[PDB]
Formats: structure tokens, C-alpha cells, sequence
């Protein structure tokens, strides 16, 4: 009945209710509406750095849903570096208690879509979806690649183009969660994102 | 340099 522009692109604001917590006010920009799934977006919310899915127009916990007129920036960069820096295993160091330095071993997945200056990054201790402008942290000496790698991503179990087809996670407490796969890796074609049902991080697994 | 967070 109607063919419209979507939301992809834009920035956004809503409150967020849960559980018995106070409400919240969250801001961010639309980065993808799953094809293999329309009413899920990808969202980069500002002040948190692993990416979220959420059914934005169904979800309960999301109130008060708004468009915001503001507009994303398209921030000057090196191209070619950060083309360069895509498929490359990471060392990335973070800030530790007390204070010690830390490096996570982590995955460069992609230049992000919409903030294309920001990169999809993975780590191996913590594989979900991670969205940072990376070349500040290779600039300020956070960043070391590891040109020749021994990457290890969890692994999904099959049973052909798997996009679009639904997983079960069978946890260890015997109990499972349904997903679906709703991306496939340009740079590392055996590599994927799933989104779970009730989960809202976005999740990255490897084919055997 | 990046705080981690929960």
C-alpha cells in the first residue's frame, strides 16, 4: 500500500523501558534494515560501542520512537588505510583496572554502513558486534596488526546461501534461543552476524 | 587508551 523511504541513514531518538529500571533516553543512527528481516534495524547508539538490533516499531521496551531532523557526518579520512585495515586480525588496547593496559585480540569486519568512518570490529574473547573509529586508536599507537593470524571465531553448525536462514543456540543449561542469519561478510566470506530473538546484541560466527 | 565498559 505504500512505498517509502526508510530510516536507514537517519538519526533517532527514543526512550527505553525495561524491566523495573527508570527510563532511559537513547540517541543514535540507523545503520541497516535487515532484508531477510524488514522490522529488525541495526543501530550504533552514541556512548555505546557494541551495536544493537531492534524491532524499533514493535518492541515495548522502545517508547516515544522519533526521527530526528539532525543529519550524519562524512568526515574526512584515509581511504586506502582503512581499506587496508579490513580482514586484518587486531591487537587493540583498551584501558584495564587498576591500570593496566590491556590487549584484546580482535577481528576488523568491516568499514560500518552509513558511518563509513567508523569500523566493525570483533573480538575473540567477546565475539559481538563493536563499532569504533579505529584509526584514532591505530594513530595513537592502540592499534597493532597481526599480518599473519590464527583467528578463532565461535562456530555454527549446518544443517546454499545461509543469509536469511534460522539458527537454534543450544546452551549448556540444555535450554535453546532461536536466530537468524542476517549478514555474511564481504572481506571473510565464512564469517557471518546472527541476531537472536532475545538478545539485542548482533552476533559473529565462523563456518566450520 | 579506550575505557571498556560493561
Amino acid at each position: 500500500s505504500m512505498t517509502r523511504r526508510n530510516i536507514v541513514g537517519c538519526r533517532i531518538q527514543h526512550g527505553w523501558k525495561e524491566g523495573n529500571e527508570p527510563v532511559e533516553q537513547w540517541k543514535g543512527t540507523v545503520l541497516e534494515q535487515v532484508s531477510v528481516k524488514p522490522t529488525l534495524y541495526i543501530i550504533k547508539y552514541d556512548g555505546k560501542d557494541s551495536v544493537y538490533g531492534l524491532e524499533l516499531h514493535r518492541d515495548k521496551r522502545v517508547l516515544a520512537l522519533e526521527i530526528l531532523p539532525e543529519r550524519v557526518p562524512t568526515p574526512r579520512i584515509d581511504s586506502r588505510l582503512a581499506d587496508s585495515l579490513i580482514g586484518k586480525a587486531v591487537e587493540h588496547v583498551f584501558e584495564g583496572e587498576h591500570g593496566t593496559k590491556d590487549e584484546w585480540k580482535g577481528m576488523v569486519l568491516a568499514r560500518a554502513p552509513v558511518m563509513d568512518t567508523w569500523f566493525y570490529i570483533t573480538y575473540e574473547k567477546d565475539p559481538v558486534l563493536y563499532m569504533y573509529t579505529l584509526l584514532d586508536d591505530y594513530k595513537d599507537g592502540d592499534l597493532r596488526i597481526i599480518p599473519d593470524s590464527n583467528y578463532y571465531f565461535p562456530t555454527a553448525e549446518q544443517e546454499d546461501s545461509l543469509v536469511g536462514k534460522q539458527v537454534e543456540h543450544a546452551k549448556d543449561d540444555g535450554s535453546k534461543r532461536t536466530g537468524i542469519f542476517i549478514h555474511q561478510v564481504v572481506a571473510k566470506p565464512s564469517v557471518y552476524f546472527i541476531k537472536f530473538d532475545d538478545d539485542i546484541h548482533i552476533y559473529v560466527y565462523g563456518l566450520v | 587508551a579506550r575505557t571498556k565498559q560493561t
